């Protein structure tokens, strides 16, 4: 069911069960925002390693009524007690990624739940109760796990053994296998709590009080007041033009939209399809282009409420021209430093350029 | 991360990337509540001073790239992917393959992707030919002896002339596309 056609709606997701839930919403007269909310819940349950109400996301929505494109940003925030050096040790050295990625200092105030509500108020059409309940049943009754979740449990069994996940995912010490039933009693309860009380239970309530508790057990500084501080934001897209099409993508605090657009801009003039898709020339040119944009990413990208991202400069046609001088079939470029997009935009950066280890 | 997308009969379009960071986030399950907690704050730079330094109340830099492509100001294609910093590579390569090469949507999605953020970090999906990998490496690149899957693009095409939606789920996970009639 990898490809599908439809006259009145379409859903595509990473899990067959979340695809069907989503389809059914549209089939019962729901809109795409109704379907999306139900999908996030279904995926929280069936693909629980990949997203859910303990994380954050960017939900891009083209409004069919107003013809306006908007983004519900539920990205997580650092607690009030995060510090700039909290991933450095006594000696000032970077804590290894597998330690710091399991620590309580790593946990951002989750946003997903507030994202789904914001999106629901604005465009929602079915009651949240109907959207949440199919996931309540998947949690409560359980389902047979797909191979990817199975492999995920096996590959991360060490991380999962040191937490309260031990019992559900590593029962009698062994990883659930492909086809085995996964039942999530405690997850179901939380979704019922949200079904009756809404996000108060999460951000100003018991679910949240429990989150702050487990975060301090694991070493971080998140308080209940971090949870009641949190609200999502709404962003306009970053827009670009490629090959006669307008492209809307995600602005800072994603690096995604700007650098996807920058890569496209840099490679456009090389007319890549003169080369076979599996050709030396294509792979080389893409590799050279990526080096330039990812260097720009490491130097210039962050939360634009705190730092200035030179969006105008990074996509300026003269800047693109300058960087394109470093992209050629003649050789491999060894000068893979960030460029100077500030030259083509008003202002200076308010930050240093700090090299980071590739340990992630 | 996971990425999904939804189109409806009223012409609303959704493209939604969402994550808890690493697989299982931190791994910390909230005792008695069943939900995994993100490790999203390690998307911050570990060494401060820069644009992406940790600060209280700050959002760690993402690479998530939920996208909608438009022709004559109407949406025609949604794209997005999981995969950390590879997400940029997965989305631009799909778009390159669809619009610059004119592949079908599935071909565009399934075509082997490459990723390289630096002179010391290279990945490729299986299907890059052996002879071409060698020649790239001789030229200075560092594509390894082992292929890996990159990303997981879910995408919907809005076909107005045929009055239809086409959805595609990447084979890198067990995703599906399901269409709806009246
Ligand atoms: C799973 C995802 O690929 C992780 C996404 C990463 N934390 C990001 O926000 O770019
Ligand atoms: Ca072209
Ligand atoms: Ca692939």
């Amino acid at each position: 069911d990898k490809v599908a056609v439809g006259k009145d709606g379409m859903v595509a997701t990473a899990h067959p069960l979340a695809s069907k839930i989503g389809a059914e919403v549209l089939k019962k007269g729901g809109n795409a925002i109704d379907a999306a909310i139900a999908i996030q819940y279904a995926l929280n349950v069936t693909e629980p390693m990949m997203s859910g109400i303990g994380g954050g996301g960017f939900m891009m929505v083209y409004d069919g009524e107003t013809r306006e494109t908007s983004i519900i940003n539920s990205r997580e925030r650092a607690p009030e007690g995060a510090k700039p050096d909290m991933f450095l040790d006594e000696d000032g050295k970077v804590i290894p990624f597998s330690e710091r990625s399991r620590h309580g200092n790593a946990v951002g105030v989750p946003g997903t739940l507030k994202g789904l509500e914001a999106a629901h108020k604005k465009w929602g059409t079915k009651k949240l109760e109907d959207l949440i309940s199919p996931s309540i049943k998947l949690t409560e009754e359980g389902f047979p796990i797909d191979s990817v979740l199975a492999d995920a449990i096996k590959d991360h069994q060490d991380k999962l053994s040191k937490t309260a996940a031990k019992d559900i995912f590593l029962p009698d010490g062994e990883p659930l296998k492909e086809g085995d039933i996964l039942v999530q009693k405690d997850l179901a309860k939380t979704f019922k709590l949200i079904r009756k009380e809404g996000s108060k239970a999460f951000y100003d309530g018991e679910i949240g009080r429990a989150i702050a508790d487990v975060v301090q057990d694991f070493g971080g500084s998140m308080t209940p007041d971090d949870l009641s501080r949190y609200e999502v934001t709404t962003d306009k897209p970053i827009w670009g033009e490629y090959h006669g099409y307008d492209i809307a993508s995600m602005p800072p605090p994603s690096s995604g939209g700007v650098f996807m657009l920058q890569v496209l801009k840099l490679i456009d003039d090389f007319h890549l399809s003169q080369y076979d898709p599996k050709s030396f020339e294509k792979y080389h040119l893409l590799a050279e282009t990526m080096h330039l944009s990812y260097a720009d990413r490491a130097a210039y990208a962050g939360d634009p409420e705190f730092v200035d991202v030179p969006l105008r400069g990074l996509l300026d046609p003269d800047y693109i021209k300058e960087r394109q001088k470093l992209i050629s079939l003649d050789s491999m470029n060894r000068d893979v430093k960030e460029g100077d997009p500030w030259k083509y935009e008003e202002g200076e950066p308010n930050y240093e350029i700090v090299p980071q280890p590739e340990d992630k | 991360t996971t990425h999904f997308t939804v189109t409806d009969q009223w012409g609303n379009v959704v493209s939604y990337t969402t994550t808890i960071e690493q697989l299982f986030g931190t791994g910390i399950l909230v005792p008695g509540y069943g939900l995994f907690l993100n490790n999203e704050l390690t998307d911050f730079d570990a060494i401060p001073g820069g644009a992406n330094e940790v600060q209280p109340n700050k959002r760690p830099l993402s690479s998530m790239t939920p996208t909608i492509v438009f022709k004559d100001e109407k949406p025609v294609l949604t794209v997005g992917s999981p995969g950390g910093t590879t997400i940029i590579a997965s989305v631009f390569q799909t778009i390159l393959n669809y619009f610059e090469y004119g592949m079908s949507l599935q071909d565009a999605i399934e075509e082997p992707r490459i990723y390289t953020n630096s002179l010391t970090s290279y990945r490729y999906e299986s299907g890059m030919p052996e002879d071409v990998r060698r020649k790239l490496n001789d030229f200075g690149h560092k594509f390894g002896s082992n292929p890996v899957d990159i990303g997981n693009v879910q995408s919907i095409f809005i076909d107005r002339e045929n009055k239809t939606f086409m959805g595609v789920a990447d084979s890198s996970r067990n995703g599906t596309a399901v269409g709806v009639n009246n």
